[PDB]
């Protein structure tokens, strides 16, 4: 998580954008407009979304929470699966 | 082809009820189990995404628009918490 | 609201993107030829995601807040005078 | 030195469990409620920000480091769905 203003970013914005995927960092871009945003990774966002996606319905963050404790105390089923 | 495939119990429930009542949604979880085994959790079909908070070390797959392969990869092993949505 | 651009567009259109996604609640996709892409969004927003995945992210909890938002729907509530 | 609040239940099991225990808590809690009457949800004291997803319409103010005060305003009626983390 890295705190910057604009005109260092406006500089080197491709240093920014490979530190962020490279290292899992954050950018926060400050402006005298008291306007700032925040650059992360795509592939750190989409897991944002996706993770939010799964938890937004309570029935299924519980289906999930449970399932994942079921896995890792082996209470579990496990076949061979005609793919 | 065969896979030997280790299900959460609810994950396994809804896997056999999608094989009494919806088979096309079975080949499309066994195409995306072929696609981990033979490329590892993070490659291939199905838009693979890390999850995040209580998810972490878990990946999804897209199933369809609703439906995620919610699964994990443990060496070479795959693990199936969710392959259902549950509203 | 997402807005997709690639890298040599967003140089030196920084200005130009960073105001239109506070403003618009936007959100902006710089692509990349090596397709190390980033996500830019308003400071507000990624606190207000980061804050909802962290309520979110107990089963107990995430049950916790949607019973009591569905029980101040219904109405099924208690209303008091509290000093403060 | 009068606030109408309304409650979810859980939201006034927790308060009245900190009245009884944790008058440092109630006291934040209570300065968090004194801050939305007077600047409404999303300014002062706490850092208040919207929530997303299921939590759509409501807010978070900061209690201390793990409890949230989750809020949303009616027609400048304070209603409290949490004021407590339940892990």
């Amino acid at each position: 998580m890295i705190i910057k203003n604009y005109s260092y970013a406006r500089q080197n914005l491709k240093a920014l954008m490979t530190k962020v995927n490279d290292d899992s960092d954050m950018v926060t871009v400050t402006s005298t407009d008291d306007k700032n945003v925040v650059i992360m990774s795509e592939s750190d966002y989409n897991s944002m979304m996706e993770t939010l996606y799964l938890q937004q319905n309570p029935n299924n963050a519980e289906h999930l929470a449970q399932s994942i404790a079921d896995l890792e105390r082996g209470k579990t089923i496990t076949k061979d699966i005609d793919v | 082809a065969r896979l030997n495939i280790t299900f959460s119990p609810q994950a396994f429930e809804d896997y056999k009820y999608f094989q009494q009542n919806d088979k096309k949604m079975v080949k499309k979880i066994n195409e995306l189990l072929k696609s981990i085994d033979r490329n590892g959790a993070l490659e291939g079909i199905g838009k693979p995404e890390k999850l995040k908070s209580n998810l972490t070390g878990y990946y999804s797959r897209r199933i369809n628009h609703e439906h995620r392969l919610v699964y994990t990869v443990d060496d070479n092993h795959i693990k199936i918490a969710s392959c259902k949505y549950h509203y």
